């Protein structure tokens, strides 16, 4: 009927990340996409604000190093946890999807980490 | 030998197309994709930025591609969509009693939006005013 | 006066005779006060005595009239023909097995509710001592979550329960949550394993539709999310218990 | 039939039945208790109750006041040793429910609140907000889940009990989904099946309150007691007959005719009280009967507003304002909005009096036991002797837990001391049910039960209502005997086995007919007016204690006749004069 001694799901763990990640993309992603994806390429920024030279200064600041990391990393966790479940909802069987999606998240997190310790 | 022959209706993968309410949920969950895609683009940036002005500029030339622009508009639209639903969903996770009543989410939604507004502004100030 | 009729299509299904359910059609008179339940009874009285369906109260409180109406979960006793002039198709409550006509097998529901032990646990107070003290504020914690008439419209509405039939489900989770949030209950530990399961709160992807259909405005979606928070507090604490 | 063996078998899983199970489980941890119910326990009519449950809690109240209110409310047809036991046990059981998790409405200090009901001077009604029955029921059902002694037979329609040599040995029931027969053997049986208000065309009751339980008792020579006393509620929606809680009037709503006249000051319940300030016993808070009778008077006069669904007075709650409505009366507002289409905020609710509660029921002693040893009754299907000619508002919920408890324990003792019956005789009994069942299935004739149903309901409204006459009572008696005949000519066309409701509904109709006959007979013979039983004829318009201070007992013989005897009413400390 219903398992008497059912196993504790590991799900709290990913869902926690995805909570932190989701809140971040909610609050901060729109302005970021706006700056990076719209202003930067359309040169719709005043002077030399988004010049190669200026970015690097921020990128390479400690604050930037953390900010860029989280800007990249948190949305992946929220993002991919969502896609993990979208397979199920769409009824798509992916082998070790838990391994696939969270694995991908971990690969990227580490890469990003590497980037913000610099290459 | 029962005479019962329980008929079990099938649940297909087109199930969510039916109800408009299901469609929207799928859509809300769709925001995940461009979200992940923007994180991808950011990684290229972190690294073209790493590999010097040569690469960084070939990056900016990429964003400057008219299709990458359209993807990115959509991408930010998705983000607003996510933001919009996140703030409606998130509050149901709290149980706060004010004056003997369980508060609704509306106060919270307002705050998440206010803080989003400020943040959006402060970043734009910081990013652009120097 | 002359009463306008309505051609209602009800999906019939005898397991002795039928291979699969199939739709019949009935012409039913109505006015502005005529509920589906009224019309169901009418079909049964004068046209199809073999029409089998559940009901009792007629005021949407026993929670027994639950069925699909144009693909939305509803209480027949609270669904009105006037609201369906274009057409009305009546099916058995979705996500449950059809036993016969509009009667479905509630067992998992029932089994689910039972699994979370919805009763005060480990208060030792005895009646001769009089009652526990609970303040309007203390109640306001769970009160709404205690409004569940056990209809199961949540279960028809939840795509997650459809996909995974072992999901203990919105109501059951709500009901566990209701007891967990009672100042007078000391039994949270005894309901946690169910909720911590993957067949617990962790099957919900917050589709939310449950709470759209609750005819009693219980808002089971909120209870589940609050449950995820509790499940997540729980998991952490378990992780820090070396003992 | 498959045979199940239990120590106790309880028929009916409403407030009273659940409370009897729990008591039985607690009285003996080892016992196998068979809790049976044609519907799932949470669907029982107990769930619809909204006013509340009475239990003396306030410092100024006394058990003597609750005792007094009850006897007087009952016009002295109450069994005073029963009323005494009841008032004293009431506080215990409302507290136990609170212990069990019932969300009674609370005071700021966190103590439970009470409100006024049923015209009692001192407030003593606990309320779980506007859903007191919902809460009592679900609390009891859920609490019952913890006890593994109770084995429920959900959605099992009990057909008959088994009695040999003056003792009850079990019962035969149908698994409604499987369409199969089962036989539970138990040396004690409790009937907790609810009232019989569905023999009326218009009532407040669920479809399941059809008197099945009272019928079974008639079958075996147990009389139903005080059946003519059928409580009406003054304010029910037209057609549906859905209840508008008294609380509407506790909250100070008003009742008015087509001229918007608050007509009740003219029927002895004057003077009018200001809209803000409602006084108990005056106007809309006047005596229940008087208010129903008032509606009848207004009707004769041509003062009732005519509608498609019927003649009504209006229940005006407009002067309560949106806020007041929500905090104290939200459900009424949904009900009104939904079933009559009236936003109470902007509009007046049409109301009509509607059949509501069954004071009569299976005769029981003070332990809830009947004349058949081991056979017990509790709840609205019974006659403990609590309500006489008129139940008190909010006394029915209290009784369910007070006497449901008593019954559970008493039945448990009786089971413990029963000793064995004659096996061949018992299964001979069991085959009898099965045989008798096939008979009804093979029965032929082309009568639509639904019409007989309808026709029964009509005769009850017309001939057995608020005011009563010997013409109409006789017409109803006569109609009913005609319906009994026609009932033998009913063909049950559906032959399915899997949730076949045509057949179950047809059985319930059969019980109804039997029961109504008892009611109609009881009333015709009661040449007096007392409580709910009010007659217009010369020399019958007043209460009669020289001659009528006794309970009607109605027996039904094998020949299909309804015979009456009379029993004396027990007085302890409160005689009339
Ligand atoms: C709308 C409304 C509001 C009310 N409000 C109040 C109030 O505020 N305060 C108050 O004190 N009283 C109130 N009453 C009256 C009171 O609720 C009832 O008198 C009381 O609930 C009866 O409960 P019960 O245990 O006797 O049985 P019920 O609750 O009637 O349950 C009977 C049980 O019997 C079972 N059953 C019946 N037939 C069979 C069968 N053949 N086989 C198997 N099982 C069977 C059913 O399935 C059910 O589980 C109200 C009544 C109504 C209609
Ligand atoms: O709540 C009511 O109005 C009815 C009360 C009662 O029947 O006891
Ligand atoms: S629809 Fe299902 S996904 Fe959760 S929000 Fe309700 S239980
Ligand atoms: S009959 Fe009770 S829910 Fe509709």
């Amino acid at each position: 009927m219903i398992n008497p001694n059912p196993k504790r799901s590991d799900e709290p763990v990913f869902w926690g990340l995805f909570g932190a990640g989701g809140m971040w993309s909610a609050i901060i992603a729109p302005v970021m996409i706006l700056l990076v994806g719209i202003l930067l390429p359309l040169g719709l920024f005043p002077g030399d604000a988004l010049s190669y030279e200026r970015v690097l200064a921020f990128a390479q600041s400690f604050i930037g190093r953390v900010f860029l990391f989280l800007m990249i990393v948190l949305p992946l966790w929220c993002g991919l946890h969502r896609m993990h479940h979208a397979m199920h909802d769409l009824k798509i069987h992916v082998p070790a999807g838990k391994w696939v999606f969270y694995g991908l998240a971990a690969i990227l997190t580490v890469v990003t980490l590497i980037g913000v310790v610099t290459i | 030998t029962t005479k019962r022959k329980p008929y079990v209706r099938p649940m297909t993968s087109t199930w969510w197309k039916k109800l408009p309410f299901y469609r929207f949920y799928m859509l809300r969950e769709g925001t995940a994709v461009p979200a992940v895609w923007f994180s991808i683009e950011l990684i290229f940036g972190l690294f073209a930025l790493k590999n010097g002005p040569e690469a960084w500029a070939g990056f900016v030339d990429f964003l400057q591609n008219p299709v990458i622009v359209i993807i990115n508009l959509i991408t930010l639209a998705a983000a607003l969509l996510h933001t919009k639903t996140w703030f409606e969903l998130a509050p149901k996770a709290a149980n706060i009693i004010v004056k003997d009543e369980k508060m609704g989410p509306e106060p919270i939604i307002k705050s998440l939006w206010a803080v989003t507004v400020v943040a959006t502004i402060v970043i734009l100030f910081v990013a652009l005013y120097w | 006066a002359e009463m306008k009729n309505l051609k209602i299509e009800v999906v019939r299904y005898n397991p002795e005779v039928d291979t699969a359910p199939h739709s019949a059609f009935y012409e039913v008179p109505y006015d502005a006060t005529t509920s589906l339940l009224d019309a169901l009874g009418y079909i049964k009285d004068n046209l199809a005595p073999d029409l089998s369906y559940r009901w009792s109260c007629r005021m949407a409180i026993c929670g027994s009239c639950g069925m699909m109406v144009n693909n939305v979960p509803k209480l027949a006793c609270k669904t009105f023909l006037r609201d369906y002039t274009d057409g009305m198709k009546v099916e058995a409550l979705a996500n449950f097995p059809i036993e016969r006509d509009l009667v479905v097998d509630m067992t998992h529901f029932i089994e689910s509710l039972e699994a979370i032990k919805p009763y005060i646990i480990g208060n030792s107070r005895t009646a001769d001592q009089g009652t526990n003290i609970q303040t309007p504020a203390q109640m306001a914690k769970y009160h709404q979550f205690s409004g569940c008439i056990n209809c199961g419209l949540c279960y028809a509405a939840c795509p997650q329960f459809g996909l995974n039939p072992e999901f203990i489900g919105p109501a059951a989770i709500t009901l566990a949550h209701r007891y967990n949030e009672d100042s007078r209950d000391h039994g949270k530990k005894e309901r946690m394993a169910q909720l911590n399961s993957q067949n617990g709160v962790w099957s919900c992807t917050f589709v939310g539709y449950c709470s759209e259909v609750c005819p009693k405005h219980v808002d089971p979606a909120a209870a589940i999310q609050q449950g995820k928070v509790e499940s997540s507090k729980d998991f952490l604490i378990a992780t820090l218990k070396p003992r | 039939m498959q045979t199940f063996q239990a120590d106790l078998a309880i028929v009916g899983a409403g407030g009273a039945g659940l409370r009897a199970a729990i008591a039985a489980a607690q009285a003996n941890p080892n016992a196998k208790i068979a809790l049976i119910s044609k519907v799932y326990p949470m669907r029982s009519h107990t769930v619809a109750a909204e006013g509340g449950s009475a239990a003396v809690a306030q410092d100024h109240d006394s058990f003597e006041y609750h005792f007094h209110d009850t006897v007087a409310g009952g016009d002295w047809l109450c069994e005073q040793d029963v009323v005494d036991y009841f008032v004293h046990h009431c506080p215990t059981e409302m507290t136990q429910l609170e212990l069990w998790g019932c969300p009674w409405s609370r005071r700021p200090d966190g103590s439970v609140n009470v409100r006024r009901f049923g015209g009692m001077k001192i407030e003593r009604t606990w309320f779980a907000a506007d859903k007191t029955g919902f809460h009592m029921l679900h609390t009891l059902f859920q609490t019952s889940l913890q006890f593994p002694q109770i084995q429920r037979f959900d959605e099992h329609f009990v057909l008959d009990i088994l009695v040999d040599d003056g003792h009850v040995r079990g019962l035969v029931a149908m698994n409604m989904m499987e369409g199969t027969l089962v036989q539970i053997r138990a040396n004690a049986v409790v009937m907790a099946t609810g009232g019989a208000g569905r023999v009326y065309r218009y009532n407040t009751n669920g479809g399941i309150v059809t008197g099945d339980g009272m019928g079974m008792a008639l079958s075996h020579g147990v009389p139903l007691r005080d059946m003519e006393f059928v409580q009406y509620h003054p304010t029910g929606l037209p057609g549906s007959g859905i209840l508008m809680t008294e609380g509407c009037r506790g909250e100070g709503g008003i009742l008015v005719n087509k001229n918007g006249y608050r007509y009740l000051q003219d029927y002895g319940m004057g003077p009018e009280t200001p809209l803000g300030e409602p006084k108990n016993k005056y106007m809309e808070l006047g005596p229940r009967d008087k208010v129903s009778q008032a509606f009848w008077h207004e009707w004769r006069k041509g003062n009732t507003i005519s509608t498609p669904r019927g003649d009504v007075v209006y229940l005006d709650l407009r002067h309560l304002g949106e806020k007041k409505l929500h905090e104290r009366l939200p459900f009424i507002c949904e009900l009104a909005k939904a079933y009559v289409g009236v936003d109470p905020v902007k509009e007046p609710i049409p109301v009509r009096p509607t059949a509501h509660y069954t004071m009569g029921g299976i005769e029981t002693d003070q332990n809830c036991e009947t004349r058949i040893k081991g056979l017990f009754a509790v709840g609205e299907c019974s006659s403990v002797g609590l309500h006489g000619a008129n139940r008190l508002g909010s006394n029915s919920l209290a009784e369910l837990v007070v006497f449901g408890r008593l019954a559970g324990e008493q039945a448990t003792e009786r089971a413990a001391t029963a000793g064995n019956g004659n096996e061949a005789a018992i299964e001979a009994q069991a085959a009898g049910v099965e045989q008798r069942l096939k008979d009804l299935v093979n029965q032929d004739g082309g009568e639509n039960w639904a019409k007989i149903r309808d026709e029964m309901g009509l005769a009850m409204e017309e001939g057995c209502g608020i005011y009563r006459t010997p013409e109409l009572m006789q017409k109803t008696i006569d109609k009913l005997a005609e319906l009994q005949e026609r009932f033998k000519r009913v063909r049950i066309t559906d032959t399915s086995s899997v949730f076949n409701t045509d057949l179950l509904y047809t059985i319930e109709l059969g019980h109804g007919l039997n029961v109504a006959e008892c009611m109609a007979h009881s009333a015709m013979a009661r040449k007096e007016s007392r409580g709910a039983h009010q007659r217009l004829d010369e020399g019958c318009t007043e209460r009669d204690d020289v001659n009528f201070l006794k309970h009607t007992l109605a027996f039904r013989d094998a020949d299909g006749t309804t015979r009456l005897e009379y029993s004396d009413v027990k007085i302890t400390t409160l005689p009339p004069a």
